[PDB]
């Protein structure tokens, strides 16, 4: 079967706000990316390995709104830009990417799967580019081989005129890196 | 500082499914 | 005669 | 819910459609010159193609497009009416052979439906069932880039 996703709001702005101070989030989970937001921006977090991960310049080194309050971060490297937390109670979680692969999909806050071929160990091209503006909010999100196993996590973008070419991810590698750290 | 908050989610174990009448 | 739609399906899965 | 895939009937048979690109495609040989029908009437295709065997209305209500392959994998999977998910090795650019051989019932229903790539994303139109015995060992179709050009 094709890697296919769909898209699902859980709250709105106002509950985003209150549960981001209060930081007792009482919501049901489900899936294996998270939309996730702080009070200036929105993200993706991908669960890989029982594991909620995400983009440090992202979440910084906040903490998880959970059904029992806050919860600090497992894992926390600047240097690699990683950030992860237990993965929330209902979370499905993805697993990490065996027999390498070439052909990458990219998995977007809009539960889009678009073509990315691997141009090294952390970029990949954009087989059809797209606006910047397309790809925003999605950083953390997963990078998938064909079978549907975490290869990397969306960091950056390779932006030329508005408009994204490349992609820039952090590899699976460096979670087990940082874990260890 | 405040708390990163789940407002939605994105599901890949989805299958290719029949939408109901109901 | 026309072609009716007598369902739908959702790739996805999408219950939602 | 929206879906990308209908399932439609004519008074003689039932087949699905496909919507890509802001048209719901499906096969001639099931619809012919046929309008879909709508709570406003009858629409007109847009595209009728008999050559590619291809014919195309606009896109009903609670559909939603699907997007072109641009990875051009030769690892596709068919989606019957039934909402099964077949994997094809892509032979040819308008041929396909199962990596598991079904029943020719297990493919009955589904001309029109989708096929496709990893990534989920369209690579052509089941066009019809290249069966031996009974026995449906691959698969012909109308690639997306002929709806592509067609549209
Ligand atoms: C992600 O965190 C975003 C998603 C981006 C926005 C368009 C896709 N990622 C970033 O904000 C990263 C962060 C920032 C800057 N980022 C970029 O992607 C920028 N590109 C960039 O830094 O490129 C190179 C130099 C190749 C690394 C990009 C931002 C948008 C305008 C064009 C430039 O600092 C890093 C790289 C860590 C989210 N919030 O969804
Ligand atoms: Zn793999
Ligand atoms: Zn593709």
């Amino acid at each position: 079967a094709p890697i296919t996703a769909y898209a699902q709001q859980t709250r709105g702005l106002l509950g985003c706000i209150i549960t981001s101070l209060t930081g007792r989030d009482k919501n049901q989970v489900e899936g294996e990316v998270q939309i996730v937001s702080t009070a200036t921006q929105t993200f993706l977090a991908t669960c890989i390995n029982g594991v909620c991960w995400t983009v440090y310049h992202g979440a910084g080194t906040r903490t998880i709104a959970s059904p029992k309050g806050p919860v600090i971060q497992m894992y926390t490297n600047v240097d690699q830009d990683l950030v992860g937390w237990p993965a929330p109670q209902g979370s499905r979680s993805l697993t990490p990417c065996t027999c390498g692969s070439s052909d990458l999909y990219l998995v977007t806050r809009h539960a889009d799967v678009i073509p990315v071929r691997r141009r090294g160990d952390s970029r990949g091209s954009l087989l059809s580019p797209r606006p910047i503006s397309y790809l925003k909010g999605s950083s953390g999100g997963p990078l998938l081989c064909p079978a549907g196993h975490a290869v990397g996590l969306f960091r950056a973008a390779v932006c030329t005129r508005g408009v994204a070419k490349a992609v820039d991810f952090i590899p699976v590698e460096n979670l087990e890196t940082t874990m260890r750290s | 500082k405040g708390s990163v908050v789940i407002v939605g989610r994105i599901v890949l174990s989805g299958k290719p499914a029949i939408i109901p009448k109901k």
